[PDB]
Parts: structure tokens; C-alpha cells; sequence
RNA sequence: GUCUCGAGCCCUAGACAGCCGGGAGGUGAGCUUAGAAGCAGCUACCCUCUAAGAAAAGCGUAACAGCUUACCGGCCGAGGU
């Protein structure tokens, strides 16, 4: 339903393109609550059953793209 | 080594010299078991087969013995079925049972009919694009089965493009 | 005796304190 | 082909093989591209549910689909490699 993770993160990142290379080439930066927003749409869309664990999940596309955390 | 078959309560298996008969509600087939120091005998309700030897092929003989007796078990209750589908693309293949003989006239628009004799007490029954072979012996089915499809073969021509003939669609 | 069948032992009779073998073999215990 | 002898490893906490079932989500990863969604190329290859299940080992498609390998469970039961 919701959209996809890829282009959640791209909004609140203020940027449009990833890197060719992550972790290696930091595109953007999220806080810990931009995530935090980011687990609350993808409520359905994920298998977790604590917002814990929900975090997790996207924030495992963002290191592979250069979304640094802060 | 020994190895013990216990045989199934609808059939009752006897066994004289080299042969062993088995007869089931599905019929009887008969077959000779003869290898280098391989005893197989009816020990009541169970078939036994046994030797003194244990080296390769030895071995290899118990196990086709097995296998083969085993089969019979299965062909005189449960029998052997084989299913064939006859496909066509230009020539109408007509494929008939005449006799104890299965004949296909018109193969790829050949004026000689092609034929095979069946083998023993199978049963070959067509319902239109299908044929189902049938009996209690599984060599003789097979074989009937296969020397149909053999019936077929062409090495004249590209086979991708000249696929007439009929096939094995189900084997048992 | 690997290691990973004694600790699933041990976390499925943790479960049940709170392979059909390890469960079984958890339920002897 | 077959006979004999040795070493290592796995196995009744069920091995090897076969058969049945599962092979899941974030997500069709990002990039490149009109498109590429395991599988053209480049880079990375991360975490959830869980008994398993790759950012996919091999086919397959225009791209999907589809078919299976890995991996887990059951059936079986004795040696296997
Ligand atoms: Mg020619």
C-alpha cells in the first residue's frame, strides 16, 4: 500500500539519486526520528512486531545508499 | 546375505526349481531367478532371497531379485499401466488394436501400415488420442509400451521437425 | 554432538520452562 | 570390472540418497536505463519473521512469469562420504 522504501527516504533526505558507491559516497543524513516517522507508515508493509525491530528493517537502506545517522 | 519379502494377503506365491509363480486377483506371471549361489524360496508367507556370497556382483543380482519380485507382487494386485499419447501434425495417424498386434496406417502418409505384436497378457486399449498398456508383467507391459513408441522412430529425417508418433505419457 | 543441537536443546526448554528430536529430547528433560 | 589394505570426516541428538512440504517479508535492493524487478553491466551484499529461506548457485523471459540449487522441516532407518 504505502510506498516504498527507497523513495520514503529520498524526501526527507532532500535528495533524489543515491551514491554508486555506499557507505563509501554519503549522500544524505537522517535523524533518529526521521527514521523513527519512516517506521510509522511501514507498519503493514513489515513483518516486525515492535517498532524496535521495524527501525531496523529500513534502516538497512539507507547505509547501502551513503544515508548517514545522526 | 538374506533378504525376507513378506507377500501381501491378497497375493499367494509358488515357486518350483529356478521359477517362481505369483497369482494375485490381477492374474499370475512367472519367472526364472537363475544367478551363481542365489537360493530364492517360498518360506510361507515370505519369499526368500540368499547366498553364501557377499562380493559386488553378487549383491547386484540380490537386488534386481528384489525388485523383481516385488514387481510381480504389485503386478498381479495393483498391475502395470502405461500411458501413451499419439500426436499427429499433418498425416492423421491411425492407430488400431487388430488381433494381439497394435497397427498404425498412415505415418507420415506412408501407404504400408506399421505394426508390433504385443507381448503376453497385456491389455492395450485407445480412447482417441490416448492408449493405455496394461498387465501384471511388468517386462511384457513395458515393452509392449516401448516397441510402440519404437514403432515410430524415423532416422531418415530431423526429428525436431517431424515429431509424429506415439509417445510414453505416464510410466508406472 | 555439535554445539548447535545442545543449544537449541537448551532454548526450546527455555520456551517450554515459560526437529521432532530436539523436542522430544527437550520434553525428557 | 573386481578383490585387498590404510587415512580423514559425517552418522540413531537419524547421517548419504530419494520422495513430500516449506522455500517468506522490507524490496520490483541502489545505480545504469524507456525498462532490468536473483540472474545485461557497476556497487553494495545490509535486517525482519523463523524451524528454514542468497541484495541469489543454474536454466528461463523483450522485461515480468515460470522451473529448480542453496538453506529448514517430515517420511524412511544404517551406514555414508
Ligand atoms: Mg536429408
Amino acid at each position: 500500500g504505502v510506498p516504498p522504501t527507497a523513495e520514503l527516504i529520498k524526501d526527507e533526505a532532500g535528495f533524489e539519486t543515491g551514491s554508486g558507491e555506499p557507505q563509501e559516497d554519503f549522500v544524505a543524513d537522517l535523524s533518529v526520528d526521521q527514521v523513527k516517522q519512516i517506521a510509522e507508515q511501514k507498519h503493514p508493509d513489515l513483518l516486525s512486531y515492535d517498532l524496535t525491530n521495524a527501525a531496523k528493517e529500513v534502516v538497512g537502506t539507507c547505509t547501502s545508499l551513503g544515508v548517514t545517522i545522526e | 546375505p538374506r533378504v525376507e519379502l513378506e507377500i501381501p494377503e491378497d497375493v499367494d506365491a509358488e515357486q518350483d526349481h529356478l521359477d517362481i509363480t505369483v497369482e494375485g486377483d490381477n492374474g499370475s506371471v512367472t519367472r526364472r531367478l537363475w544367478y551363481p549361489d542365489i537360493d530364492v524360496s517360498v518360506d510361507g508367507d515370505t519369499v526368500v532371497i540368499e547366498s553364501d556370497e557377499d562380493n559386488a556382483k553378487t549383491m547386484s543380482t540380490i537386488g534386481t531379485f528384489q525388485s523383481h519380485i516385488e514387481n510381480m507382487f504389485h503386478g498381479v494386485t495393483e498391475g502395470w499401466e502405461y500411458g501413451m499419447e499419439v500426436f499427429y501434425s499433418h498425416f492423421p495417424m491411425q492407430v488400431n488394436v487388430e488381433g494381439d498386434e497394435v497397427v498404425i496406417e498412415n505415418f507420415l502418409g506412408e501407404k504400408a501400415p506399421r505394426r508390433t505384436t504385443i507381448h503376453g497378457d497385456t491389455d492395450v486399449e485407445i480412447d482417441g488420442e490416448e492408449l493405455t498398456v496394461s498387465g501384471p508383467d511388468i517386462e511384457a507391459v513395458g515393452q509392449t509400451a516401448a516397441d510402440i513408441e519404437q514403432l515410430t522412430r524415423i532416422n531418415d529425417k530431423d526429428v525436431r521437425v517431424f515429431q509424429d508418433g506415439v509417445y510414453i505419457t505416464r510410466k508406472p | 554432538i555439535p554445539e548447535w543441537k545442545q543449544e537449541e536443546v537448551d532454548a526450546i526448554v527455555e520456551m517450554i520452562e515459560s526437529r521432532n528430536t530436539l523436542l522430544e529430547r527437550a520434553l525428557d528433560d
